[PDB]
């Protein structure tokens, strides 16, 4: 099969700049490549057909080019409605293969995450379950790391992580990490800690509490 | 192939190239089969008019088809050229007078103009990449060589082994098959005017960089057009060669064209189309100059090879450059820019036999060859201006 | 207007077949090819197959020969794809698209119209009512800059759950995180950030409503 390698999964741009997305073929697909754009809450729509021709209704900002087995989609003047997913297909030889999409995101100043820790509620304890929650809010660099500690234990089981997409108003991210333990296990230990490692600060941000509180 | 492959596949753009190649091949086969059968006011006037009718009518009808493609689209003219070619083949099969032969030649000219202009414009429109456009245009141009190489033996074999009308009937059947293939790729029933109006033909004819390529093609093809009929007369007069030697002497000039048009469509983009055309013109000039220095049949093998090879080089280099120039400096509409190329091809075939015969009778074959070679060599430096034309 | 409509979502037990529909309107159905494609979350698109409603001739990816079967009902202009012996790997979004010809020809150039996907989930769980827990700040920690709150939703299998704060009164600093499936049960959490003086004086309530199993629980977050 012909593998269409699309290099970068996420790309950060600014309104008014120029962006280029690359898609590399594997077995010399000759101008049999199409580009599609999928908006966050819609189905995909074609942009470029035959690797160089612009679909009807597409603005003049989008253009396509080919140099050997490399195909490039260029947006000269990025606007607020150009933030979406873009992917390439080849139909030179069956089966059809699609490149992994590329998502456009805004850029902004780096922001240190705000860290909050919440012990299990009384209602959950009365039901025999314990859950400790850690919220990491309002940080721009998407890459963040979280780590749980119980008297210096470095636990990896029961950790459930959820990530938010980029904020529309602020262009910042958030994450939630939940540690689920049985009531008997929760009652045995004393100190709990959630620490976040981020690009902004080399020293991780720690939020800890004690069961005796 | 198998019906399974036909019914389960995405129709690629290669089917359009196949249609163009097949149409051009059949056109040239029909053009070449008739020539041995033509002898069957003044007879000198009649024969010359019958020989020049097809080229003259095609030359006259090229610009009208060029404008028609913009007004309504390519597929309808392609299908019309098909129908006219089939009717011309039938008329050739079932005629014995002279006026009917003249009408058949004129109809073949109209159909050839439609097919060539519409097909080349369609290929340029669907292949906007320079490298791929050059490749597909070289492949399509190989059809002329294939037709002019296959026509004579086909007609000669079918003439005496079956009957007089057998080659024309078989060619009409092949035409019907070609149309059956065409009907599965196009929709010749709807009018699809182009989105943008192309530049006027008068504006294009005032562009120096288009005139240079058109003159390159015209001056290159005129040499072969004037050499093809004149060579057998000189060979019979001087070498006292037999009947088959007349036929086989010009075989390398067609085989080498077939090779060159296919191979150089790729190499032209890599080596520079202007340089390819310049070298092709120089080689045509040198080979045509060297042609009248041969005393035997063996002396005509290498110069004919060079002539065909370099003519193929020139054609395959200067065919996509028309579309490139109209994209670079004008509106990207290819209907009316390839009419100029077709007129450049047809001028030499229109005025080849008559002018060649007149000059050969006036001063002689060697002087005619020297004139052609000098003209080509002198025109060759003009291709330097196509290396970097100013943009829009 | 050309329109390909698909079912919103499908729930299927493991080791069971599912039939996805794609209804076409606004054009002659039997004249254009229909393409079925698969998108697994966090991964690229995968082509499943082609079908031509006129001749009913199919093209299959060799990876999907056994899994997928494409059929067409031309009386109602519908395209069906059947998936057999489903496993947890088949949880994805399935897209139905139409191929368009270049003007005046029959050559393919793009898939101009796509239908909205169908979210197929392969889980053996049954409908369960969610459990909501109020998350109050740690004892003490009376920071004057701001205070953050939250409510935890745990144990509901059907995906759609709507969470609101004071019936939509608070929407400025509210963060709601996507639900994630673990042990065949979903988990949801949300946080709201308010001023330090607001929370002790003004009540904050987390509102959770489960459509599949009718349940509306209002929990008041209170100081520990
Ligand atoms: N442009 C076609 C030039 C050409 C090439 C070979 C031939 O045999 C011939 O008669 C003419």
């Amino acid at each position: 099969d012909i593998v269409m390698t699309q290099s970068q999964k996420f790309m950060s741009t600014s309104v008014g700049d120029r962006v280029s997305i690359t898609c590399k073929a594997s077995q010399n697909v000759g101008t049999d490549v199409s580009w599609y754009q999928q908006k966050p809450g819609k189905s995909p729509k074609p942009l470029i057909y035959w690797a160089s021709n612009r679909f009807t209704g597409v603005p003049d900002r989008f253009t396509g080019s080919r140099s050997g087995t490399d195909f490039t989609l260029t947006i000269s003047n990025v606007q607020s409605e150009d933030l979406a997913d873009y992917f390439c297909e080849q139909y030179s030889s069956y089966p059809l293969t699609f490149g992994a999409g590329t998502k456009l995101e805004l850029k902004r100043a780096d922001a240190a995450p705000t860290v909050s820790i919440f012990p299990p509620s009384s209602e959950q304890l009365t039901s025999g379950g314990a859950s400790v929650v850690c919220f990491l809010n309002n940080f721009y660099p998407k890459d963040i790391n979280v780590k749980w500690k119980i008297d210096g234990s470095e636990r990896q089981n029961g950790v459930l992580n959820s990530w938010t997409d980029q904020d529309s108003k602020d262009s910042t991210y958030s994450m939630s990490s939940t540690l689920t333990l049985t009531k008997d296990e929760y009652e045995r230990h004393n100190s709990y800690t959630c620490e976040a490692t981020h690009k902004t600060s080399t020293s991780p941000i720690v939020k800890s509490f004690n069961r005796n509180e | 192939a198998l019906v399974r492959w036909l019914q389960e596949s995405r129709r690629s753009r290669k089917l359009i190239l196949f249609i163009v190649f097949l149409a051009l091949l059949l056109d040239n086969m029909l053009l070449t089969v008739v020539v041995p059968i033509i002898p069957s006011l003044n007879e000198n006037v009649q024969v010359g008019l019958l020989f020049a009718s097809k080229a003259t009518v095609q030359l006259i009808t090229n610009p009208f088809i060029g404008l028609l493609t913009n007004r309504i689209g390519y597929p309808i003219p392609i299908f019309a050229g098909f129908c006219i070619m089939f009717v011309s083949t039938i008329m050739f099969a079932f005629s014995s007078s002279y006026a009917f032969l003249l009408i058949a030649r004129s109809l073949q000219g109209i159909g050839s103009s439609c097919s060539s202009v519409a097909g080349m414009g369609m290929l340029a429109s669907v292949y906007t990449d320079d490298e791929e456009r050059g490749n597909v245009m070289g492949i399509a141009l190989g059809g002329l060589a294939m037709g002019v190489l296959v026509g004579p033996p086909f007609g000669s074999v079918l003439y005496e082994f079956v009957g007089k009308t057998a080659p024309f009937l078989v060619l009409a059947a092949l035409v019907l098959l070609d149309g059956a293939i065409q009907l599965f790729v196009l929709q010749p029933s709807r009018v699809q005017p182009e989105s943008q109006k192309g530049t006027p033909l008068t504006t294009l004819l005032k562009d120096p960089y288009i005139l240079i390529a058109a003159g390159s093609i015209c001056f290159a093809n005129m040499g072969i057009a004037m050499l093809e009929p004149a060579l057998p007369i000189w060979m019979m007069e001087t070498m006292c060669s037999r009947k088959w030697q007349l036929g086989v002497a010009f075989l390398p000039a067609s085989i080498s064209y077939l090779i060159g048009t296919n191979i150089f469509g790729i190499l032209a983009h890599k080596m520079g189309r202007w340089l390819c055309a310049l070298l092709g013109m120089i080689i045509v000039g040198v080979s045509i100059l060297c042609i009248p220095f041969a005393k035997n049949i063996y002396g005509l093998i290498a110069p004919n090879f060079g002539v065909g090879f370099a003519i193929g080089m020139v054609d395959s280099s200067m065919m996509p450059i028309m579309g490139y120039l109209v994209d670079l400096r004008h509106v990207s509409v290819y209907g009316s820019v390839y009419a100029i190329a077709d007129v450049a091809f047809c001028m030499g075939y229109a005025i080849g036999p008559s002018a060649g015969g007149a000059i050969a009778k006036a001063i002689g074959f060697p002087w005619l060859m020297t004139i052609i070679g000098i003209i080509d060599i002198l025109f060759a430096p003009l291709c330097f201006f196509l290396r970097s034309p100013p943009a829009k | 207007e050309v329109k390909l409509q698909e079912s919103g979502a499908e729930l299927v037990k493991p080791g069971a077949s599912v039939k996805l529909s794609c209804k076409a309107s606004g054009y002659t159905f039997t004249s254009y090819w229909i393409d079925w494609v698969k998108q697994r979350p966090g991964q690229g698109l995968e082509w499943i197959g082609n079908i031509y409603p006129g001749n009913s001739s199919t093209n299959y990816n060799e990876k999907f020969k056994n899994k997928a079967t494409l059929t067409v009902d031309t009386s109602s202009s519908t395209a069906y794809m059947q998936l057999s012996s489903l496993t947890s790997d088949d949880s994805a979004v399935y897209y139905c698209a139409r191929e368009d010809y270049y003007d005046g020809t029959y050559v393919y150039y793009a898939m101009d119209f796509w239908g909205q996907g169908t979210s197929v989930t392969v889980s053996s769980a049954k409908t369960t009512a969610p459990s909501v827990y109020p998350l109050a700040p740690v004892c003490g920690d009376t920071s004057g800059s701001s205070v953050t709150l939250g409510c935890l939703v745990k144990g509901y299998f059907p995906e759609p759950v709507t969470l609101t704060w004071n019936s939509g009164s608070l929407s400025s600093g509210v963060h709601t995180f996507p639900a994630v499936l673990q042990s065949d049960l979903y988990t949801l959490s949300s946080s709201v950030t308010v001023t330090s003086s607001t929370w002790p004086s003004q009540s904050i309530t987390c509102n959770v409503a489960h459509p599949a199993s009718s349940t509306k629980v209002d929990k008041k977050i209170e100081p520990r």
